[PDB]
């Protein structure tokens, strides 16, 4: 019925000042991505200091490879590639130069 | 200790045992379905010397058999009183002594009907009853009485059966639990119930009032004396059709609930195909006379017929739609379920497509008692009840047993009986369109290599029989060993690329039911506290 | 071996213990003696509302998070209950499952529930 | 004295609910006597005397015009009803019992020799 | 009454199978549920005996 | 009649015993299997 | 232990039970019965008293069931709201069930009303054939029944009210019109009308009447052994089992007999 998508945001972030573990933040992922809409940067930004509050940096290639691999989209790359672009360049996450090469 | 086998109050060891006697009953109607086929292998007398009495005493067998004793009674009991009223948070079922009072009074049926098949004359008429044909003339002795006896205990079995799932879903409702928003496993079964309910009393009147025809010798359908064994027939019909609504719904609501639990996503128009199967359910009573297009009713009925036979049609194709969509967008694991209920949906679509084909009254003048009409129903209640249970077997026996069961051993089952099917059915459309004639004994060799390669196709589903119980035997025997190893699949639903490994771990089902989840049946004393749910 | 005067909601246990003597002559007395077997503590609880295996909801609307989980009242170890929302119905329902042992999620509101005992000495 | 710790669940607190159930059972024993005294009312007012004289009336005609079979065993075959092949046709043959081979010693089924 | 005290305490102070009710109904029952059924079970199968051993031979 | 876990003995038949350790009364299920039609040839014709 | 002692006194209704054979030993009458069938449709002994007293001990082994399980339920308590409305409903739907046969085995003869056959009639009645007129012999029966049915349509409910001994008239004047009934049922036993062997043209009310006397039995049956459970001083006024059927017999029973007198006695005649 094309109902509110911003209403679960607000969820997240309300969810985000009730986090207590990790365990939020891999449910919060999965709802968002469960979703068909494409996140921002922002609420990308969001979901990545939601699972470095933690700091878990396997959580953080999760985020990044699953920001390469979400949605199709009719084959979005240049958008992907600028938005990883500076996702890294932000904090720092060296992995493509190890899985890749296999 | 005999009493928990002979008057269990709880519903798990009486669903266990329905599942035991129906199983039984279907090797055992699969084991003479091959040696009729060998009958059929090739013209002549190889094996059987002739005898087409024997024949068609073996033909009623097979059908009166697999269609009373191997569809019926697990198929509906287990899942009902294994789900139904322990979903909604009832503490025990009512009626145990009803269901014992069904069981007990079923040994009468069995045995009278293997006295039956087992006297000189016998009863040979095959699925049709209709007088003259059944007359007493040609089939003798008690076959006929006996028949109707088991007849009479069956459908009281199945009766009181429904009307104790009504009761419990009309009364022992939890209250945080709305009556629009149920799941499509509780209204399939409760819309099952109602027709079955509406039918089954039909035709034990029937069924009694040729008891009294044979027993006192009156005359009602005979054609001496001014009889309309017509009425008879139609009664027949109205409890054909809607037992095939009764023995094909159980298992679209057990493919539902399988594919929203493995999918994890929800069915597409979910409460909008509750009120579809709602009005399924209530119209049932208008297309049950599709099949007599030409005793000689008017032109203007069957027109009426027809119309009604074509405009209920579309909820089939709305439900694959459905289910496509539900099984689209969502993740699909290479698991036995999954090909299943695929295999199940395809040919079913085939099997619809043979009877859109049939819907038309024109066609039907040459069309109806033609083979085609016969591949048609055997396609739609083969795939549909076999296929059906073997889906709710391989997706239940961890509910109920916990010891899991090897994925190599049910993958290679589906394939073989995957194929055999295949290798059966595909030559029948030549076979009706050349019109090769039914139920003969000997006929002509034509067709010997259709029958050869059906041949091969039943024997190879013996012998997935045969694996099907080796494949028990296994599991009785290595439990342990595939809880210790990985030979066998553990958890129902792979993880998506989203879960760390402890909260998947930590989160293995996320369901719509605690059943999953529940440990292994416990003793008779189960949820001993109401369900809550919002 | 005493008749009981049976006043109390809570003083009865055992329905051999109870009997229920007979009448000579008059008419049918109302439903508190003639009742037989512990049907009339039943009958009574329902006509006045204080009942055992109560149907009542529980605190379904409420959300029950880590400020003030929901509460159960059963001392039996398991738990077969459910929560999905503070609405009467936003999401396909998923059962919760408090215990001592460890903690529970609630994975659309990640509550932490806590089973709650009756007081024993 | 039972021996009770501290309280055996008594439960939630009463609500209005109960009063309701009791106010709708009281309704439905009310109804029962109210249409039990009604109908008795009404059913020995009118259905009695109207029942009697069916029973009477009928009772007359039965015994007046539901008497002539008496004389069935012996009468002259004059007024024979036009049979045809509905009687006099072969049955399944009948080996039990010994008196006239026939289920029931009932000989003025057929009146043929 | 004056007996259906009694029974109840024998019962509480004696719990044991067959609910110790109809002993001599039993006794009339069951023994000649079992010694006349095999009696007129047994013949009806057993009266074919002499013809069993058919092994479809003809000549 | 509530001492039953449920992990073993749901099924209607008893996993002990040296002389059936589901070894005699399942060859009988499986010389039943194929019993009753090869029976019903053998009473009218033969196998 | 309140707590235990109420999740094991209210929410755990079971009964103990111990390995008692009733159920085998019942099919094994069934079975009994079954092959007492067989031989009646083939046998080489030409003997009738044996198959009579095989139903005979079976009816008593049945009825003998009823009454001990009836006396257990009113034996060993342990009653709630639970058990008595469950066992209500189940007897409320058994009698529904017995409606829905009379209800058909009713429209079993009513169906030829427009008369769609054939040949040899086609047209009720078929006039041509002069075989023994069925009307005329139950009238007395059904007019009696109707008669104990009008007085009987709310003493059920007065003597649920009263229990005084205006009940015991009420239920000795029932045993007198039951006994009456099957006395008037058994005076025209063999020789009623004539033999059914052969040339059928109106047996079908006959087969009907007699169909239909079978529940009357049972009825009168089930009365008897509900006297005779109160002649054990089992039935109070507690969890009552025969009271809380029998307020609703009557009717639930009247309907359907109106049905089937208003016709198949004033039609087809
Ligand atoms: C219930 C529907 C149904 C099903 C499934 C089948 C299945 C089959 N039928 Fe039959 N058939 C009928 C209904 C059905 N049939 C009817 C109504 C007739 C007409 C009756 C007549 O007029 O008398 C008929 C007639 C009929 C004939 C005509 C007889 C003739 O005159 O010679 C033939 C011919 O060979 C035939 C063959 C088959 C075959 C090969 C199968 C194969 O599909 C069999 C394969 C089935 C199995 C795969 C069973 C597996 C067994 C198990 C152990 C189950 C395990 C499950 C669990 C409990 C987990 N059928
Ligand atoms: C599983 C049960 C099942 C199902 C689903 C069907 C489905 C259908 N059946 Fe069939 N049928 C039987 C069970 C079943 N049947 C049995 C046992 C018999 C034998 C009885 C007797 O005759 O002896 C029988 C026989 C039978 C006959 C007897 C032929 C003759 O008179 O002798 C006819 C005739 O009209 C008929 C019609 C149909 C139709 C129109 C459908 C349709 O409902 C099919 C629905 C599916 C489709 C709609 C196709 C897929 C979807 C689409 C492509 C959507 C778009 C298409 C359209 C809406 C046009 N069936
Ligand atoms: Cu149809």
């Amino acid at each position: 019925d094309e109902e509110t998508f911003e209403e679960f945001t607000a969820r997240y972030e309300k969810e985000f000042d009730e986090a207590y573990d990790l365990f939020e933040v891999q449910r919060v992922l999965n709802n968002c991505f469960s979703y068909d809409l494409v996140p921002a940067p922002a609420v990308i930004e969001k979901a990545l200091r939601a699972a470095r509050r933690v700091n878990d940096l396997p959580t953080a290639i999760r985020v990044f490879e699953a920001l390469k691999y979400k949605v199709e989209n009719e084959d979005q790359y240049k958008a992907y590639l600028d938005e990883l672009k500076d996702v890294r360049q932000e904090l720092g996450v060296p992995l493509k130069e190890e899985l890749f090469p296999s | 200790m005999v009493q928990r086998w002979l008057y269990s109050t709880n519903a798990k060891d009486i669903a266990v045992l329905y599942f035991m006697l129906a199983i039984f009953s279907g090797m055992a109607g699969t084991a003479m379905s091959l040696i009729i086929r060998l009958e059929l292998a090739a013209p002549g007398s190889q094996y059987l010397h002739g005898n087409s009495q024997l024949f068609n005493v073996l033909v009623v067998g097979h059908a009166v058999l697999m269609i009373f004793f191997l569809v019926m009674p697990a198929l509906i009991g287990g899942f009902g009183n294994y789900l139904l009223p322990l979903m909604i948070g009832a503490t025990d079922t009512a009626f145990p002594r009803i269901n014992n009072i069904a069981f007990w009074v079923l040994p009468m049926g069995l045995v009278c009907l293997v006295t039956s098949t087992l006297v000189e004359s016998g009863a040979g008429t095959g699925w049709t009853v209709y007088p003259p044909l059944s007359s007493i003339q040609a089939h003798s002795g008690p076959s006929v009485d006996l028949a109707i006896f088991a007849l009479h205990l069956t459908s009281i079995s199945s009766l009181l059966g429904a009307i104790n799932f009504i009761v419990t879903t009309l009364n022992m409702r939890t209250n945080g639990m709305t009556m629009h928003k149920l799941p499509l496993f509780v209204w399939s079964i409760f819309i099952t119930a109602f027709l079955l309910l509406l039918s089954l009393p039909v035709l034990s009147a029937g069924i009694t009032m040729l008891l009294l025809d044979r027993n006192f010798n009156t005359s009602f359908f005979e054609v001496s004396g001014g009889g309309d064994p017509i009425l008879y027939e139609h009664l027949f019909w109205f409890f054909g059709h809607p037992e095939v609504y009764i023995l094909i719904i159980p298992g679209f609501g057990i493919i539902s609930h399988v594919v929203s639990t493995y999918s994890k996503k929800p069915v597409f128009g979910e409460i909008s195909m509750v009120y579809a199967m709602a009005s399924i359910g209530l119209l049932g009573f208008l297309v049950w006379s599709h099949h007599m297009y030409i005793v000689g009713l008017d032109a203007d009925t069957r027109a009426y017929f027809t119309s009604a036979t074509m405009i209920i049609a579309i909820p089939t194709g709305i439900k694959i739609f459905s289910w496509l969509a539900t099984i689209h967008g969502g993740s699909i694991r290479l698991a036995t379920p999954m090909l299943y209920a695929i295999a199940f949906l395809f040919l079913f679509t085939m099997g619809g497509l043979t009877g859109v084909a049939l819907a038309n009254a024109s066609l039907d003048v040459a069309f109806h008692d033609t083979y085609y009409v016969v591949g048609h129903f055997h396609y739609v209640l083969s795939m549909g009840a076999i296929f059906s249970l073997f889906a709710g077997y391989y997706y239940w026996s961890p509910q109920i047993l916990g010891l899991n069961y090897n994925e190599k051993l049910a993958q290679i089952q589906f394939w073989l009986i995957f194929i055999g099917a295949n290798v059966i059915f595909f030559p029948m459309h030549f076979l009706g369109i050349n019109g090769m004639p039914r139920r003969i004994p000997d006929y002509p060799d034509a067709f010997a290599g259709w029958n050869y390669v059906a041949s091969i196709g039943s024997f190879i589903a013996t012998l997935s029989l045969f694996l099907f119980i080796y494949i028990l035997y296994d599991q009785l025997v290595n439990g342990l060993n595939n809880k210790v190893n990985n030979k066998s699949v553990i958890y129902n639903k792979a993880p998506d690329f989203v879960e760390s490994n402890t909260i998947f771990n930590l989160n293995t089902v996320k369901s719509s039911s605690i059943e999953f989840l529940l440990t292994s049946p416990p003793a008779v004393h189960s949820f001993n506290t109401p369900a809550v749910q919002s | 071996p005493v008749v009981k005067t049976a006043q109390n909601l809570a003083e009865v246990n055992g329905p051999e213990t109870l009997i229920g003597p007979g009448a000579k002559e008059g008419t049918v007395p109302t439903d508190l003696d003639q009742e037989t077997g512990l049907a009339r503590l039943e009958l009574l609880g329902k006509l006045e509302g204080i009942d055992v295996f109560d149907t009542k909801p529980l605190d379904s609307s409420r959300k029950g998070t880590m400020k003030d989980p929901i509460i159960i009242e059963s001392y039996d170890d398991y738990r077969y209950v459910g929560c999905t929302g503070s609405p009467a119905g936003s999401h396909t329902i998923m059962w919760l499952k408090p215990t001592v042992n460890e903690v529970a999620r609630c994975w659309e509101c990640g509550s932490v529930y806590k089973l709650n005992p009756v007081g024993v000495p | 004295l039972p021996p009770n710790a501290l309280k055996p669940a008594f439960g939630p607190p009463d609500k209005v609910a109960a009063q309701k159930f009791k106010e709708s059972l009281m309704a439905t024993e009310k109804h029962a006597k109210d249409t039990s005294n009604m109908w008795v009312k009404i059913s020995v007012w009118v259905a009695l005397p109207a029942i009697a004289l069916t029973a009477v009336n009928t009772y007359f005609v039965e015994k007046e015009h539901a008497e002539h079979r008496e004389h069935l065993k012996h009468v002259p075959d004059s007024e024979w009803p036009r049979d045809y092949e509905f009687m006099n046709i072969r049955s399944k043959p009948f080996f039990w019992g010994d008196g006239d081979k026939t289920l029931f010693w009932n000989p003025v089924v057929n009146r043929h020799i | 009454a004056n007996k259906v005290i009694q029974l109840q305490k024998i019962f509480q102070s004696s719990t044991k199978p067959l609910w110790w009710r109809h002993p001599r109904s039993a006794l009339y029952l069951y023994p000649f549920y079992a010694i006349f059924a095999v009696a007129v079970v047994t013949p009806l199968l057993y009266i074919p005996n002499a013809i069993r051993g058919i092994k479809a031979k003809k000549a | 009649v509530h001492f039953k876990d449920g992990v073993y003995e749901n099924i209607p038949f008893k996993v002990k015993g040296r002389k059936t350790p589901y070894a005699l009364s399942h060859f009988g299920f499986f010389a039943i299997g194929f019993a009753v039609p090869f029976v019903a040839c053998y009473v009218q014709l033969k196998k | 232990m309140t707590h235990l002692e109420r999740s094991r006194h209210q929410q755990h209704p079971f009964h103990m039970v111990m390995p008692s054979p009733w159920p085998i030993v019942v099919s094994f009458a069934l079975l009994s019965l079954a092959l007492s069938t067989a031989l009646t449709m083939h046998g080489y002994i030409g003997n009738m008293n044996m198959v009579y007293l095989a139903l005979f001990v079976l009816l008593t082994s049945s009825i003998l069931w009823f009454r001990d399980i009836v006396a257990e339920a009113t034996y060993l308590g342990d009653h709630t709201m639970a058990v008595r409305k469950g066992i209500n409903l189940g007897f409320l739907m058994f009698v529904l069930s017995e409606v829905l046969i009379f209800a058909g085995l009713f429209w079993a003869y009513f169906h030829s009303a427009m008369s769609p056959d054939v040949t040899l009639g086609a047209c009720w009645p078929p006039v041509g054939i002069e075989a023994v007129q069925p009307t005329e012999l139950p009238l007395l029966n059904t007019i009696i029944l109707l008669s104990s049915g009008a007085t009987v349509t709310y003493s059920h409910h007065a003597l649920i009210a009263g229990n005084r001994n205006k009940a015991l008239s009420g239920l000795l004047i029932t045993f007198w019109l039951i006994v009456i009934f099957v006395t008037c049922q058994y005076i025209e036993y063999t020789n009623a009308a004539f033999t059914i062997s052969d040339g059928v043209y109106g047996s079908v009310f006959y087969a009907g009447t007699g169909l239909h006397f079978l529940h009357m039995v049972m009825l009168a049956a089930m009365l008897g052994v509900n006297y005779w459970r109160m002649r054990n001083y089992h039935l109070t006024a507690g969890h009552h089992v025969g009271y809380e059927t029998t307020i609703i017999y009557t009717h639930v029973l009247d309907v359907i007999w109106l049905f089937l007198y208003v016709v198949f006695y004033w039609w087809g005649v």
